[PDB]
Order: structure tokens, then sequence, then C-alpha cells
């Protein structure tokens, strides 16, 4: 009805700030908040 | 001379960080910060040098704090040399093999 068309909206939000903080780093190199934002992929995966 | 009175002989070991992050202008300028570092040793210094990423590994034949002499360190700066930078970084391998 009125909000399921708003938290899918507000989901993909959320799924725009995960890209955004991603930090591409060389050679395979990863910190530690790649791998907790490749966990949430998976649940941005889901979702949709 | 100077270097000799400066301070007391010592047994160093130079870690080189060897991870992804590192490949570019990075690498290359501590490939030369090593050797650098090595020219200030001497021969009563003892110094090994070991490398990680999320294993390490010692860079030459060595496995053992050697005597920094002529030719030991002219072994371990034509090792330094040829590094390339590829795999995660592990501070913890990193201390307990040094
Ligand atoms: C494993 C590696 O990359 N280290 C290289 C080795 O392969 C090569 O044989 C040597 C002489 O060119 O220089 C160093
Ligand atoms: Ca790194």
């Amino acid at each position: 009805w009125k909000p399921f068309e708003t938290i899918i909206l507000l989901t993909i939000f959320a799924n725009c700030v995960a890209l955004a903080v991603y930090l591409p780093m060389p050679e395979d190199d990863n910190n530690s908040l790649n791998l907790g934002l490749e966990k949430l992929e998976y649940f941005f995966l889901t979702v949709f | 001379w100077y270097i000799q009175g400066a301070a007391s002989p010592k047994d160093m070991l130079i870690l080189v960080d060897v991870s992804g992050s590192v490949s570019g202008l990075t690498l290359k300028l501590i490939r030369t910060s090593v050797s650098e570092m090595l020219e200030t040793l001497s021969d009563d210094d003892f110094v090994n040098v070991a490398s990680f990423n999320s294993n390490a590994q010692d860079v030459s034949c060595f496995q053992h704090l050697v005597q920094a002499n002529v030719r030991n360190k002219k072994v371990l700066k034509d090792a330094v040399n040829n590094i390339t930078a590829k795999g995660i970084t592990d501070y913890k391998k990193g201390f307990s093999f040094a």
C-alpha cells in the first residue's frame, strides 16, 4: 500500500551509501570496513 | 667513524610491508630506504631482512641475523630490490616472525 513503496525506496538509498563508502585498494588489499560491506551486499541482495 | 661512537652495536631486523596498497610510488620508496638503512649498519652490527603480506617470509637466503659485513649486506640489498607487492597486510604475522 503506502510504506512498502517507501521502505524499498529507503533500502535503495542505503545501498547507495554502501557503494559510496567502499574504498578501492590496489592488488586485492582490503581494510576491515570493506569486509563488512560485502556482508551487507548479501542482505541487500535478498531484499531486492 | 661517527656511527660507531654515536651508539652501541645492534641486532636489527628490517620488516618490509609488501601488501597490495604499497605498490606504486610508495613501494618504490621502500626499496631505497632499506638499502639506505643498511649503509648505516656495521660489521659489529647484525641484521636480517624480513617481509610480510599475510605471511612473513624472509627476503633472502639467510633466515637468521647475519654479520652485515660488506658481503652479507650486498645479498640483502640485492633481494630487497626484486620485491613485488601483493596481498593482505597482516601486522600480527609480521611481528611474530620478527
Ligand atoms: Ca596495507
